């Protein structure tokens, strides 16, 4: 498991909301992917 | 599934981290009179910024391409300031008086102390060119702005030309601004307002300034010194004298365990992060 | 796997969403004379908007920085329209026959309702000097916008000035449009175009603008009185009286499932989605 | 299961083509992964 | 597994390198996933 | 899982790709005098571009839009160019030594082919008014470009006019350029510079130019003649003379197995990648 995702900060202006919103939801995205993929390799 | 850290800012691996404290990277780099704390700085492994830095532009306006910018700080390790042209060089244009009340040092009119606020002399702003060829190993940050004054009259008072430019070349950059006047509600007790703009000269390139007017010319910039991994982390915390091989923003992890629950923007050796409970 | 809907948009917890018909997002904000139906909407839940709405720019043109305004809609649940400029008040400028037969209403020559399209009078176009200070609580939206003609004689005709200008200033916002005098195909009849601009002007800020000629001027900009979760939907669906807990395209979930097979872009509490068969 | 992945509608227009196709590619990228998830819990 | 994450090639320029590295962390992030599932899957 | 590939560019179901050798996208679409080899292309599988082709842009400058038009590109199979405004209908500008010896051809002061740099005649420089009408069932890629000279004497013995613009419309295009008059550093002996511009021209759709001065006119556009899949490949791999059915940058896969360890960047009927050793 040494080559999970790891969250970088970026950061998006007042009018980048759109690709602030994509980047935020990809993180997240990946984050619960990998909490359940432990969490299920635990169970 | 490590729970605890330790609640404070760390240096990681014996390099101290850049603690903004108040002031914004912008604050920093174009010298708000508030961060003389950081005129010059030693190497750093990560910077921290509060969320809403008190000290970031003290006289209103934009810094141009700031995200971009703060993306290519987190692989710097170390500036190192360097004059690029004197304030002294000035012959024909006012360098000394371009200061504003937005802008206070120990309760006094001032400026950023990095970028000089050109005005006429002798009711007359002749044609201002100069160079810089980037003769040292290492690629320069160079930054410089443009002054959106609030009417014709103010445009003519400090400047003399009504209608001015400034263009900036390198051998990739091509720009031209103007001025933009407008009406604009008072921030720090301002409606004009001041843009900023950046490059990276590559070594052995030159950067050539022109203007009639509204220049806010540049005096030092940043020879890029170390090049390597960094971030930037966005904390309310301030410094803990400790010291650690994994840091977050709550705080640090001193752990030997797989994973962790604090923050998913950790620097360092880590533990992997996940939302277990 | 529930693999069944109600092929129908319906209400979300007994609050009816805002159908566009066949308006877009930028015909009902400007004010098409075809969008009339939405001139003041009640609370919606989400909106809905055809793949290709007929009724959206009838002047044609471009809605600036229209995606993140739509992105900026999709967390707001009503809007409330109020006048900030009143076409009253434009004493020497013609007011009233800044219309189009690309903007046609029962057939006549109209032009979107929220918007003035100010035009000479007395062959001159005095400078327009405007401002409005938000004395509410909420944010505003603020729509505005310039005409580019189609040549040198067009411009001097309608507006008098063959140079001119658009200035608007607010706090944050340091804008200075020039009309673009280009040759282009017929769209609609009409070969000149109009481009609109918005901004958010937060409580107790104030918008100033100037200008020349060209200009689109506001009369009715909106108070964002409720914001919370909302979304834009892309569906061909009529309404359909109905309600529910779960809406998608496709039409609206009754189901106790844990996963659901219609399309990936729902809202409410649903299922959550796979491509399974 | 409740923290999976959920898609918003994102809007772009004719030259954020590119970032369209990321967020298109990220989309589709992460039902296909719960579906997978999905299927291959239930086997 | 037929369905499974086919990265693209997508270019960026000097001044767009945010969504550069948010391009190339995501191509990444589903790279790691999808090996991480068929090592998995195998074992 | 295939760890093994043929280490060579093969063509894709008997369809050859199209191999750039030295010359960028840019340069081939501009016409780069170097890049001669792709004058007229039959139809590609896909495309392969090196990492830093050598011949690009031989006068220095800019592609504006580059990225987008490449991804527009990785769709497109096939281009049929086309002529739309003959170089020998400029009766009132000098058409013939628009040249430099940053674009050499055979040594000689040449210039990108596909677009012609208009010089002034008899001390004069007309406005310029052309239209091409898309005659064609298919999609046109038009291409044209602005000189921004390095001083006000260069610009005033070129073009003759002090202040210049070009204007260029079709029936969603409205742009209108203005050129940047700056001190550059040389690159290829320029310190001048042209910036480039393109669109979709629809079928039955018009595009018009109008000018006074810096406009690098286009003589050739491209029909849009087969869409479907394709891409850009970045190798530097020469070609192989061999086929396939799945293409990476290292080499052709020959194959039957479900995954496979390569390169993640692969066209055609391929197993699907992994990090695995
Ligand atoms: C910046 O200065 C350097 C150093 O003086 C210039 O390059 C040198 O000078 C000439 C070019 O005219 C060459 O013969 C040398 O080989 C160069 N030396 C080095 C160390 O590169 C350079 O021309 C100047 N750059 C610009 C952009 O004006
Ligand atoms: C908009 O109007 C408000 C209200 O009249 C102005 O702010 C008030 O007036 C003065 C500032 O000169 C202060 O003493 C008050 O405290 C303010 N009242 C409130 C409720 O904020 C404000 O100056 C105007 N804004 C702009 C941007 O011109
Ligand atoms: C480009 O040329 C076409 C063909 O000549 C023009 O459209 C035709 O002409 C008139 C419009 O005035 C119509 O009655 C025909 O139905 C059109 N024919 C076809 C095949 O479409 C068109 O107007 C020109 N386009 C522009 C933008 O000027």
């Amino acid at each position: 498991m040494n080559t999970q995702f790891e969250a970088v900060g970026r950061e998006f202006n007042n009018l980048e909301r759109r690709i602030e919103n994509l980047n935020k939801k990809m993180e997240d995205g990946f984050l619960d992917v990998w909490t359940y993929n432990a969490e299920l390799l635990v169970l | 599934l490590e729970k605890t850290h330790n609640g404070k800012l760390c240096d990681l691996d014996g390099v101290k981290p850049l603690i903004l404290r108040d002031c914004s990277v912008a604050g920093w780099l174009l010298g708000n009179p508030m961060c003389d704390e950081f005129i010059n700085v030693p190497e750093w492994s990560y910077i921290v910024e509060k969320a809403s830095p008190a000290n970031d532009l003290c006289y209103p306006g934009d810094f141009n391409d700031y995200e971009e910018l703060k993306h290519l700080l987190s692989r710097i390790n170390h500036f190192e300031k360097i004059q690029i042209i004197p304030k002294s060089s000035w012959s024909n244009h006012e360098a000394s008086s371009g200061v504003s009340s937005a802008c206070p040092y120990l309760g006094k009119s001032s400026f950023f102390r990095n970028v000089v606020w050109l005005i006429k002399k002798n009711s007359a702003y002749p044609t201002i060119k100069r160079s810089y060829n980037n003769t040292n190993q290492e690629d320069l940050l160079v930054l410089w702005g443009i002054h959106h004054p609030n009417d014709a009259a103010e445009q003519t008072k400090l400047y003399q030309n009504p209608t001015t430019y400034i263009s900036v070349g390198t051998s990739t950059l091509n720009q031209r601004l103007v001025p933009k006047i407008a009406t604009r509600s008072k921030v720090n007790g301002q409606s004009g307002r001041m843009e900023f703009f950046w490059t990276i000269l590559k070594p052995n390139d030159a950067i050539n300034f022109e203007s009639n007017g509204n220049f806010i010319a540049p005096e030092y910039a940043y020879k890029i010194v170390k090049k390597g991994d960094s971030a930037i982390m966005k904390s309310e915390l301030e410094y803990g004298n400790c010291n650690t091989k994994c840091q977050t923003p709550m705080g640090a992890i001193n752990s030997s365990m797989p994973f962790h629950n604090i923050h998913p923007l950790t620097i360092g050796e880590c533990p992997k992060y996940v939302k277990s409970n």
